[PDB]
RNA sequence: CUUCUGCU
RNA sequence: AGUAGUAACAAGAG
């Protein structure tokens, strides 16, 4: 537990709450107003999310998800699903986005454990994750820490406060927007290695305060769903062809990379990745599904889907007519306000568009 | 099987030296 | 001489 | 005992007492869930979030006196609280394991006996055997399958009967038992569940489980037995099949619906074979059931059915002859018949299209309680001679010989709400619906059927629609024989090159025109070892592995159908596609098809790859010239005529020319390669037999025209044609 | 199961405009045939509510307009590609488990 | 090398890949705070978009209503409400032409459901709003308390079990001059005849809570017991109806559903000519609920009750009367705040027909000043439009009925059409010569529907070529695609008890390879995931792991206590054992084989403290809310365990005004379990009888005491005591 | 103050 | 402050 300090007591925000009152004691107050329902305030779109979205789909060596054994595999059904599953694990362990599924699932069950049993008290929470490297060694990894505060959720809607602190070496001031809720300290300088020897870049630890709900954080600890809905997917697209083919194309789309799908885009045009390239980028895409999601979300997915699907019947010559092509762009563009996932996520659907007709 | 995609001290995971 | 009647999918009348 | 100290310990408190009193026991029903708690509208989280509390079970009061409230680490197993809304203490996660770990413990033999539908399913799964896996194009179609099979011998009411019977045998009521199984079972559960502590609630639950018929409707490729149901997950994929046999016995029945089902698809697949008694020969000894050889089986299994006894007659093993209908096994004596579809109108408007046989034709009909002579004529009843052993059996037999009949006067007959789609609107067989409608009420039937005199012979008294027999009247001709009627026998035949089963005076017994053509499903999964593994795979299986076949090997049909189309229209490939094509229309198909062909290779350029693999199944059958124009093919699959339209895409056959695939039914087929001879360059040359397509129209040669009044055209000519969905066109006569 | 009293005068007054008694209307239903309602009510209707279907071209779908703002800003619970993490190669101390210790 | 998912696109069809663009991996957007706002904006977007029709005032209620039935034609493509009577009786006309006796036999068999329908069938569902208490309370407890103030009052007829008794007595309350009810300080309220009508139509609201794909939120409706009694009927008429309709999607569920669909949608693509063109419009109705009036549904109705009985017209036709007089709670109320004075407080609903409009914001006091005139005993008058109306099945039929309008012989044109519709959703196929023949195919479908008051949302709608839709989130392409995005949810912890929990996680991965496209390798990752989630939430992880967890140390004992630890349980720190060959076999018979003699006691004790079992109807069944639906009711096969314990209940409470509910609810469960131990089958099926449960439970005791004595099961002296405290229960009892 | 509660 | 977004939370009832 930390000492209920002058700094934690503003930083965890409390007693900022108004005191609570029947309506028949202060009806008279001058400033007695409704709650502000404004809508939320607009932004524009910046690079740093698709830098982002970019290193999400990178390959690590650190490997983040060791599942549990099964029971013995008999039926050669099964012998065959473990074949498939490894070059799965495979692929999908390596992945950043599984670095940040365990990170992320990691802190949201802490959370709501500390929410549940320390309701009245600030507890400190490492941030600490597990993988293993190239030669097998077991090696633990700290973030940070975040400082809890008081957790008296009632409501599935209500929120907990808590004071998140990353080490880092990053210039804030370099890309200020990025961080316009952070405060960054340089508080060292790391001995990183390089291969030149050695590099002394200076750590910058980003402290903010940041808040979660109990809906947010029990769907947060199951992020780990992410991991199906792209890896399903996958495999929809590897049993069609096994069954146009009728044999088993797990190694032809792995190893020797026979097939290739338009993944990314690039100065040159579109680039083509392998099945592990889309596995990968799938799994990103669901991961920050999960850590990026808001309402926002939602209504852009649906109505872009029916955007979608009018632009694949055009594709696929079924002289697709619409009542209102307007009104539902207009329902698209109103759910592009602030979170950038939305944004990014409508930029690219820009890019399909432009990419698609032509 | 390794998963290999043909795309120091990383910020992430550097090392210390 | 009771005898069967092989496949059957009828119920009792009324 | 104590439930009386209870009782007076509750009357003594004067609220409780007035509850006692006021409340009925009919009003016990709605007070029995009278609650507070509202049923949580997210229990994943709230279960998530009141495991980091201390106490988030429920135990009954009585724990305290059978758990320390702290183990020997000084963690409170349980709390002196109560649960808010009962009794019941309010305890951790450790008390169960505290239990779990040195709690009291009892015999457990029992579980096995009263968990007997769970403990089945590990015990036939232990002595199950897997095959190989086989990667295929999956077609699974939805339908209602078993998922408790329950006692094949008792009804609802009959399992209800015998659960309340073992399990509460004083709140029985008035119901009592009126059957040798109900009485075998309920003495076996009892003699089972002696001494059992097991609470009586879960001992119904698990008795209704076993008893009680359950069916759900499953997106089913295999076998629809509930042994194959359970397992359906692990042996049906989307692109894949695992071989399984379940263990323990199979249920006769089963496997007689599975025998007949397969007999019926080799029948129908032979029959358009050149050497049918050859193909059936060799699938039947290719053929499985259930991980049981055909072969075998048809040696073991009578399944009198118009295939089985022509599969057996192939074997060389004696035949039956006969049919089971309604219940009643029809053996035909005399006379022949031959079906045909007629639509109907019935009592309740509703048009069904009914297979209705011609000529006269005599049958014989045993049943459990009754036996009968039948004479009937194309939709009329000439005779029947009912002998049946009560009064309840007789108006059986003669509601069953009347549906058979197909009478319109019976038709006509057909009253209040009987639906011949399910709520899947599947269409159903009429004959059946219509029987099981007449056996459900037959006043309205045996009032309309007619009544006509009777000529006094010793032996045969008439029957009114009443029921009560008369002397003088009688229902249109029917008999009631009180001396009884004679009997099955197996006889040797004759087994022809075309299936046509003969006698050894050579009259012609069983051919494959009488064959049932619904395709329907089997209960157990039939396999099949052969290079075709799809041979005698349904209707929608067979289209999308045909034309998956034909993609997969056009690189080679493309050059045979250049070279040598003649022999490739030959191959074995499309002989189970051609036993979906109507025979009526089997020749004047491939005459077109053959034809259109023949014009696209005489026509330098126009080759169309899309129109090859569409059109090419359909060429397999002999030719038959005509002059007719046909702007769709027409495939039956499961009693509905799919329509193939010769020039487009159509939801049936699709090529998306965006991703270059094909699509048969929704199932994908496969991409076509880039071809550089294609070069269709605007002109088709395959929609009209003797016409190529030259493109848009020009509102210059003509308006519009007919497919059919193009004929009008003699030679050289050009005129607008609206051929297709609603896409006019020029086109030449040659 | 009769209506009347209170339930009578709600009834009564749950009718459309013309109608004013519920046995009045229902004996207008009893009695009522098809007369060609519909092609006439058709007719009189404006011809301008209609479902005109606009052609979607190549040429028609436009880009999505996104927001000219200022620039978003991070918004995720932790830090995504700019997190560093302090690690020990290998887990050999007592209390291996404890997130304190290991801290 | 910026990667875009999207582009994958370009590849794979959009149907393919739709569970692609599903984001039900993150949180669903929940509601904050109030639904007033949403309450409000719904009766006011009712009332204007019927603004053009007859204003009246009731002469029960008092209140304010609007009728837009035979309004004005729609001169705009504005959503409009005015449905014209003799439209709606032509499509019903036509309706029953095109299938003879359809409402003949649906009221023949509603009629005897009518006769055979029981007072508890009103327990059934959720979320019922108890007029006694103004608050939305279970429909057992509100049913209940329904019945306690109905038979102070005096309407005894409810007694004899069946629900047109009680719907009778509903009738009588209507005619009773005051009301007497209870509330607790167990005190009396008198109600008057107009005060008791209000309460007695009212409905509650509230905001639907964890809806997807939509951004801003919306109010749900709950009506009171009063209403749910003829609902019942209405509904049950309109499945009856439905089920004998191919167009109507709706009754059947699951896999029925999508074979009846892929059926319909055949058979309709078959039987079109060859010659003609056919196009497929995809698209819901735009402010369904808010446009479908009830007096239709009463046109309805009494033209489907034609030539039946009068008391069945009357029973059927008192949904709908009820309804168009129905009034909405507006809520919980208003939250204000004051920044300078920091402090807060709610003014409730009730105050907002004479509060200050200054407190407001701009929004919010258009609202207000928009409802003010309608605003009766703080409930807003909604006779226009159906808010969350239950007569789905009806509106259904209406919407079928107008599809089915579409054949060649009520066109009387090349142009023909047909389709499937289920509630607001539907999807229309319209066969054409020509493109200008489909053109005036959509334009005379669309005007009908609005003739009928539907009305199709352009907005959210396209046309194609026949072949591909959507129709209630199933993706159809020449065949509906599996998507599997839908039931991601469904995965995980369910979080009923922590042997259920297995049982329906493995039953879960079961149903969707067999259903959604789950691939086998998919399959088993997934079963891993659950497990480890599984062992994470429940503590159960394994005995010989590190982990440390407060149930860290019974576990490890149990591990070494044990000999075979292959059969211990995952709940017991046992190690998994299933895979794709045994998804469907229960954990407790999978590991019987290898659970050791003693664990295998203990655990099966049925002595054990930890089960509790509740009525048939809740035995190995739960209940599960998918991501699109409403909850559905799920059976998993689970042996009886320690392990299947109950969860705790909320004490919230226990610290209001409210608690003596609660107690009384405790009362209640003390008097039925009692029950129990002397009529064994009370749980089993359904006791039946007039006489006390004290008269009862004592006859009983009497005769098995009795019996016990004379097989010799108990001793001379227990007899003579049992009947000693049967005589002094029969003297309790008088004495009072 | 202390008591009571995190869906009521 | 922060969460968050048409209205809440930033404890509540005694
Ligand atoms: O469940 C199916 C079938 O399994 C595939 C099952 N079944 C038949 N026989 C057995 C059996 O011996 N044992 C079991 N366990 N199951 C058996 O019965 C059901 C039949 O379903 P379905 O295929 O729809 O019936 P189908 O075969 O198509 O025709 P059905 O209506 O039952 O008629 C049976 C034979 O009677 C012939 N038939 C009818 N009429 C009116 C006449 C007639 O007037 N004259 C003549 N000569 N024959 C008639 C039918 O054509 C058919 O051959």
């Amino acid at each position: 537990n930390m000492k209920k300090t002058s700094q934690l007591k503003w930083a965890l925000g409390e007693n900022m709450a108004p005191e609570k009152v029947d309506f028949e004691d202060c009806k008279d107050v001058n400033d007695l107003k409704q709650y502000d329902s404004d809508e939320p305030e607009p932004r524009s779109l910046a690079c740093w999310i698709q830098s982002e979205f970019n290193k999400a789909c990178e390959l690590t060596d650190s490997s983040w998800v060791e599942l549990d054994e099964i029971g013995e595999d008999v039926a050669p059904i099964e012998h065959i699903a473990s074949m498939r599953r490894n070059y799965f694990t495979a692929e999908v362990s390596h992945c950043r986005a599984t670095e940040y599924i365990m990170k992320g699932v990691y802190i949201n069950t802490a959370l709501l454990n500390a929410s549940c049993a320390a309701m009245d008290d600030f507890q400190l929470i490492p941030m600490i994750s597990k993988c293993r490297t190239k030669e097998g060694r077991r090696k633990t990894n700290l973030y940070g820490f975040i400082i809890k505060g008081r957790s008296h959720l009632r409501n599935d809607t209500d929120v907990v406060n808590f004071v998140s602190m990353e080490f880092s070496l990053t210039d804030p001031r370099l890309e200020p927007h990025k961080w316009e809720k952070y405060c960054v300290l340089e508080i060292g300088d790391m001995l990183l290695r390089t291969a030149v020897g050695q590099v002394s870049r200076p750590m910058f630890l980003y402290v903010r305060t940041n808040g979660t709900s109990k809906i947010k954080m029990k769907w947060g600890m199951e992020m780990r769903r992410c991991l199906l809905q792209s890896l399903q997917q996958i495999e929809s697209m590897i049993e069609a062809e096994s069954s146009v083919k009728e044999k088993d194309l797990t190694k032809e789309f792995f190893e020797n990379k026979s097939e290739t799908w338009p993944i990314g885009e690039s100065p040159k045009g579109v680039e083509e990745g392998s099945i592990g390239k889309v596995c990968r980028t799938l799994l990103a895409k669901s991961v920050f599904n999960s850590l990026y999601a808001s309402p926002q979300l939602e209504g852009f997915s649906a109505e872009s889907r029916k955007l979608l699907l009018i632009v694949q019947a055009l594709r696929d010559n079924l002289e697709p007519g619409t009542f209102d092509l307007e009104g539902l762009y207009e329902a698209i563009e109103e759910c592009l306000i602030n979170d950038p996932w939305v944004l990014l996520n409508a930029s690219w659907f820009n890019s399909f568009l432009t990419h698609a007709l032509r | 099987y390794s998963p290999t995609s043909p795309s120091s001290y990383s910020p992430t995971s550097p090392s210390y030296s | 001489a009771a005898a069967a009647a092989a496949f059957a999918a009828a119920a009792a009348a009324a | 005992m104590e439930r009386i100290k209870e009782l007076r310990d509750l009357m003594s408190q004067s609220r409780t007492r007035e509850i006692l009193t006021k409340t009925t026991v009919d009003h016990m029903a709605i007070i029995k869930k009278y609650t507070s708690g509202r049923q949580e509208k997210n229990p994943a989280l709230r279960m998530k979030w009141m495991m980091a509390m201390k106490y988030p079970i429920t135990a009954d009061k009585r724990i305290m006196e059978m758990i320390p409230e702290r183990n020997e680490q000084g963690q409170t197993l349980w709390s002196k609280t109560n649960d808010a809304g009962s009794d019941r203490v309010m305890v951790s996660p450790l008390a169960v394991t505290w239990w779990n770990r040195n709690g009291p413990t009892t015999s457990t033999v029992h579980y096995p006996k009263v968990y007997k539908t769970y403990f089945e399913k590990v015990e036939r799964l232990k002595h199950g055997t897997f095959g190989p896996v086989h990667f295929r194009n999956q077609v699974k179609i939805r339908r209602r399958v078993d998922i408790n099979p329950g006692h094949a011998d008792l009804s609802a009411k009959e399992a209800q009967d015998v659960i309340m019977e073992v399990v509460f045998p004083n709140e029985v009521g008035a119901r009592i038992l009126t059957s040798e199984s109900q009485l075998t079972i309920t003495k076996e559960k009892k003699k089972e569940l002696q001494d059992c502590k097991i609470a009586p609630l879960m001992v119904a639950y698990m008795l209704e489980r076993e008893l009680v018929r359950k069916t759900r409707f499953l997106p089913v490729a295999g076998g629809t037995s509930s042994v194959y149901i359970e397992v359906l997950h692990l042996t049906q994929g989307t692109c894949w099949e695992q071989m399984y046999t379940p263990g323990g016995e199979v249920r006769n029945d089963d496997v007689d619906q599975s025998l007949i089902i397969a007999a019926r698809n080799i029948v129908r697949r032979a029959t358009v074979s050149a050497d049918p008694l050859a193909s059936l020969l060799e699938m039947c000894h290719s053929t499985q059931i259930g991980g049981v050889r055909m072969v075998d089986i048809l040696r073991q299994n009578p399944t009198e059915e118009q295939a089985v006894d022509i599969c057996k007659a192939a074997m060389g093993l004696r035949i039956s002859s006969s049919f089971s209908f309604g219940g009643f096994t029809f053996k035909r004596t005399s006379g022949s018949s031959v079906k045909r579809e007629e639509e109907v109108l019935t009592g309740n408007l509703q048009t069904l299209k009914i297979r209705v046989h011609e000529g006269y034709e005599e049958f014989t009909m045993v049943g459990r309680r009754a036996t009968a002579i039948l004479r009937k004529a194309t939709r009329r009843l000439i005779q029947l001679i009912v002998s049946g052993k009560d009064e309840q059996s007789i108006a059986e037999a003669i509601i069953v010989a009347m549906v058979f009949s197909q009478e319109d006067c019976m038709i006509k007959a057909v009253r209040g709400d009987l639906n011949f789609v399910n709520r899947a609107n599947q269409r159903l067989n009429p004959m059946h619906q219509l029987l099981r409608h007449f056996q459900k009420d037959a006043k309205v039937l045996f009032q309309n059927w007619g009544i006509e005199p009777i000529d006094n012979v010793m032996g045969m008294i008439g029957i009114l629609p009443d029921m009560t027999p008369s002397t003088e009247m009688s229902l249109r001709g029917v008999r009631v024989s009180k001396m009884g009627v004679d009997s099955t026998e197996r006889v040797v035949v004759s087994i022809d090159r075309f299936l046509r089963v003969r006698d050894q005076r050579g009259n012609v017994l069983l051919s494959p025109e009488e064959v049932s053509e619904t395709q329907g499903t089997e209960k157990l999964t039939i396999t099949y070892s052969s290079s075709m593994m799809w041979e005698i795979n349904g209707p929608e299986s067979v289209l999308v592995n045909t034309y998956q076949w034909i993609i997969r090997n056009w690189e080679n049909v493309k050059i045979q159908w250049s070279q040598d189309p003649t022999m490739l229209y030959n191959k074995m490939e499309f002989e189970p596609f051609q036993s979906l094509v109507p025979k009526a229309a089997r020749g004047q198909y491939s005459g077109f098809v053959r034809v259109l062909f023949q014009q696209m290779r005489d026509v330098l350029g126009t080759f169309d790859t899309v129109q090859i693999i569409k059109l090419l199944p359909f060429a397999a059958a002999p030719p038959e010239q005509s002059r007719m124009q046909f702007s769709s093919l027409t495939v039956n699959v499961r009693g509905s005529g799919m329509r193939i339209v010769v020039r487009g895409n159509s939801p049936v056959f699709n090529y998306n020319k965006a991703t270059k695939r094909l699509t048969v039914l929704g199932k994908d087929a496969g991409a076509l390669m880039e071809d550089p001879d294609e070069g269709t360059a605007g002109v088709e040359s395959a929609v009209l037999r003797g016409f190529l397509i030259l493109g848009k129209e020009n509102k210059r040669y003509g308006p519009a025209l007919s497919i059919n009044e193009l004929s009008n055209l003699a030679k050289g000519e050009k005129a607008n044609v609206l051929i297709g969905q609603g896409d006019v066109v020029l086109v030449m006569k040659r | 199961f009769e209506i009347t009293g209170t339930m009578r005068r709600l009834a009564d007054q749950s009718l459309p405009p013309n109608f004013s008694s519920l046995e009045n209307f229902r004996a207008y239903v009893d009695g009522f045939e098809p007369n060609g309602c519909i092609e006439g009510k058709l007719s009189q209707m404006s011809k301008e509510v209609n479902a005109r279907i606009e052609p979607f071209l190549r040429t028609t779908p436009r880009p999505l307009r996104l927001p000219d703002g200022p620039p978003c800003s991070q918004r995720s619970k932790f830090l995504l590609m700019d997190a560093l993490k302090l690690s020990i190669e290998d887990p050999s101390h007592e209390g291996e488990g404890i997130p304190l210790y290991d801290a | 090398m910026d990667v875009n998912p999207t582009l994958l696109f370009l590849k794979v069809p959009v149907q393919n890949a739709i569970s692609t663009t599903f984001p039900y991996t993150g949180d669903p957007p929940y509601s904050h705070g109030t639904g007033t706002g949403y309450t409000m904006d719904t009766v006011n977007r009712t009332h204007k978009y019927s603004e053009k029709g007859k204003w009246t005032t009731n002469t029960e209620t008092g209140a304010p209503q609007l009728n837009p039935i035979d309004g004005p034609l729609p001169e705009d493509n504005e959503p409009s409400g005015y449905a014209q009577t003799d439209c709606v009786l032509e499509a019903m006309a036509f309706l029953e032409e095109s299938h003879p006796g359809i409402f003949e036999n649906s009221c023949l068999e509603t009629m005897e459901i009518v006769q055979q329908t029981r007072v508890d069938k009103l327990t059934q569902g959720r979320q019922t709003y108890d007029w006694t208490l103004n608050r939305n309370q279970p429909a057992a407890t509100a049913l209940a308390n329904t019945i306690e103030v109905f038979r102070s009052n005096g309407l005894t007829a409810n007694e004899s079990g069946r629900l047109i008794d009680f719907l009778k007595d509903v009738m009588d309350s209507m005619d009773k001059e005051e009301m007497e009810i209870t509330t607790h300080g167990k005190k009396k309220q008198r109600l008057n005849k107009r005060s008791y009508l209000i309460r007695a139509l009212t409905l509650n609201t509230m905001t639907k809570d964890a809806e997807r794909g939509k951004l801003k939120r919306r109010a749900i409706a709950t009506p009171g017991m009063q209403i749910r009694g003829f609902v019942y009927f209405v509904e049950a008429l309109a499945r009856s109806i439905c089920e004998k309709l191919e167009q109507s999607g709706l009754p059947v569920g699951g896999n029925e559903k999508k074979a009846k669909l892929a059926n319909v949608v055949r058979k309709m693509m078959t039987n079109s000519q060859d010659t003609e063109l056919s196009f497929t419009i995809t698209g819901d109705n735009t402010k369904w609920n808010e446009n479908q009036n009830p007096r239709m549904f009463l046109a309805m109705i009494t033209y489907i009750t034609r030539n039946q009985p009068e008391w069945f017209r009357n029973v059927l036709s008192i949904a709908p009367i009820m309804f168009s007089n129905k009034m909405a709670r507006l809520g919980k109320g208003y939250m204000f705040e004051s920044k300078s004075m920091k402090l807060r407080t709610q003014v409730p609903a009730e105050m907002l027909a004479n509060i200050d409009l200054k407190y407001f914001n701009k929004s919010t006091r258009e609202k207000i000043e928009k409802i003010r005139p309608l605003l009766i005993d703080g409930t807003a008058s909604l006779s226009p439009g159906m808010m969350m109306g239950m007569f789905n099945m009806l509106s259904t039929v209406l919407g079928v009925s107008i599809l089915n309008l579409g054949q060649k012989k009520y066109t009387k044109t090349t142009y023909w059409w047909d389709g499937l519709q289920s509630s607001d959703d539907f999807a229309l196929i319209v066969n054409a010569p020509n493109h200008e023949g489909i053109q005036a195919g959509v334009d005379r479908f669309y005007r009908t529907c609005k003739l009928v008051g539907i009305n199709m949302s352009k907005k959210k709608s396209y046309i194609n070529r026949t072949g591909t839709f959507e129709f209630t989130s199933f993706f159809y392409r020449y065949g509906f695609v599996a998507n599997f995005s839908m039931e991601l949810p469904s995965f995980g912890v369910s979080g009923i008890n922590e042997s259920a929990d297995m049982s329906v996680g493995v039953t879960v991965i079961k149903n969707n390879m067999i259903n959604n496209d789950l691939g086998p390798a998919t399959a088993q990752m997934a079963l891993q995931l659950f497990i480890k989630d599984y062992r994470y939430t429940y503590r159960c992880h394994r005995g010989d792991t590190q982990i440390q967890t407060r149930r860290a140390f019974e576990l490890k004992k149990l591990w070494e206590q044990t000999r075979s630890k292959a059969g211990l349980l995952v709940s017991d720190g046992g190690p998994n054992l299933y895979n794709i060959r045994n998804l469907h076999i229960p954990e407790v018979c999978l590991k019987w084989e290898l659970m050791d003699e003693d664990y295998q006691g203990r655990l099966c004790n049925p002595m054990n403290p930890f089960v509790s079992h509740k009525e048939i109807d809740s035995v190995n069944n739960a209940v599960v809310m998918p991501a699109h639906g409403p909850a559905k009711s799920m059976e998993y096969d689970a042996v009886a365990t320690t392990h299947s314990w109950i969860p705790k209940r909320n004490r919230s409470i226990l610290n209001t005004s409210q608690r003596g509910i609660l107690e009384d609810e405790q009362m209640y469960q003390k008097c039925c379990n009692l029950f129990e131990k002397f009529f064994p089958s009370s749980s089993y099926r359904r006791p039946v009888g007039i006489s006390s449960m004290v008269e009862a439970m004592v006859s009983r005791a009497r005769i098995d005491a009795r019996i016990d004595f004379e097989s010799g099961r108990i001793k001379k002296e227990e007899f003579a005591e049992i009947m000693k405290i049967c005589s002094t229960i029969e003297e309790l009892r008088r004495q009072k």
